[PDB]
């Protein structure tokens, strides 16, 4: 058992990490036939927080690289969504700044938000700069964070501050 | 490996061409049977992409694919509850991966799908698409909760057509058929 059960969604193009981010979370196994030769889009963790048990069950939805038009999709049956871009590459974080523009119209409040710069520990190849994106996610009234997957850092804190707020909304 | 690749070439366009035509459980079954022939054979998106070079998706077959894509992730999501939260959603997801391996033997990292705005399927005529795919995939022992999947599938799809024969299809009314487990039924379903 668990006290909560949290649905995030994991929003980023290919290349930037979203499967190194969930490296400490598992995938269900299947009896079905079906599910054990694809697999499925999503990884379960279960955490505690503030005496509190939550299964946190995160979605990294596959081919939402080609599929870029923000409907609900994006934005409607989830409690948080973390969106990441690739700290080294202008191109994935130029990307997630629209994508998360337009999230933040049609968002409800209620669905909380987190911008993730990735790949932090390739500082010689680094490109954007965490003030400038420190600054866009101000101006939308969202956290901002930078994190290296590879090792681990600001990966843990992502989720527990973003589970965190979710569990004082409810 | 040489005729394996071209094995799959084929099996791609098969795809491809049911894709082509609008039959959504027939691409899928085709999707499936690609997948399945990849992974017995060791084959990867990047081995037979170089081989496609001159095959392409239409602006209908991306209309269909995102149409299914949108279906799918939210219909993954929603029948995670309570109840229970990895068979439909595995279900769900998986058949979203299947189509999402579909493109990536085609198409390079990031590269965006090109869709035609006025192929668009409706949410409700691809979701019963997907349950008709799973409800034919599933094993015959296969549960969600305490019911057969194949069951559980045919009663949504029931469903859902109730909802477009009453014209009462909107997020909250399909929310309550995705979400569903059959706890209200009078049986667990069976053969
Ligand atoms: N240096 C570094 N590389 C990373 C980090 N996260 C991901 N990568 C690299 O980026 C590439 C793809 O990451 P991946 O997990 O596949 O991201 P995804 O394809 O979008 O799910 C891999 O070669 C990773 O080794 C990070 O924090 N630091």
């Amino acid at each position: 058992e668990y006290d909560y059960l949290f649905k995030l969604l994991l929003i980023g193009d290919s290349g930037v990490g979203k499967s190194c981010l969930l490296l400490r979370f598992a995938d269900d196994t299947y009896t079905e036939s079906y599910i054990s030769t694809i697999g499925v889009d999503f990884k379960i963790r279960t955490i505690e927080l503030d005496g509190k048990t939550i299964k946190l069950q995160i979605w990294d939805t596959a081919g939402q690289e080609r599929f870029r038009t923000i409907t609900s999709s994006y934005y409607x049956g989830a409690h948080g969504i973390i969106v990441v871009y690739d700290v080294t590459d202008q191109e994935s974080y130029a990307n997630v700044k629209q994508w998360l523009q337009e999230i933040d119209r049609y968002a409800s409040e209620n669905v909380n938000k987190l911008l993730v710069g990735n790949k932090s520990d390739l500082t010689t190849k680094k490109v954007v700069d965490n003030t400038t994106a420190k600054e866009f996610a101000d101006s939308l009234g969202i956290p901002f964070l930078e994190t290296s997957a590879k090792n681990a850092t600001n990966v843990e804190q992502a989720f527990m501050t973003m589970a965190a707020e979710i569990k004082k909304r409810m | 490996r040489i005729e394996n690749l071209e094995n799959a070439k084929k099996l791609w366009d098969n795809a491809n061409s049911m894709l082509e035509k609008g039959n959504i459980s027939g691409y899928l079954k085709a999707a499936n049977e690609l997948h399945k022939f990849m992974k017995e054979k060791n084959l990867k998106e990047d081995d037979l992409r170089p081989e496609l070079s001159d095959k392409t998706i239409s602006p209908k077959g991306y209309a269909i694919l995102q149409s299914l894509w949108g279906a799918a992730s939210d219909y993954s999501r929603a029948a995670a509850t309570l109840t229970e939260s990895t068979v439909e959603p595995g279900l769900v997801s998986a058949v979203n991966k299947m189509s999402a391996f579909f493109m990536d033997c085609k198409l390079s990292p990031n590269e965006r799908a090109t869709p035609d705005p006025d192929f668009k399927v409706g949410k409700s005529k691809i979701l019963v698409g997907i349950m008709q795919f799973i409800k034919d995939v599933a094993d015959p022992t296969s549960k969600i909760w305490m019911h057969n999947t194949k069951a559980l599938m045919n009663h949504k799809i029931a469903a859902i057509q109730k909802l477009e024969r009453s014209n009462n299809v909107n997020c909250e009314t399909l929310e309550s058929v995705l979400s569903s487990k059959g706890e209200n039924l009078s049986e667990y379903l069976s053969y």
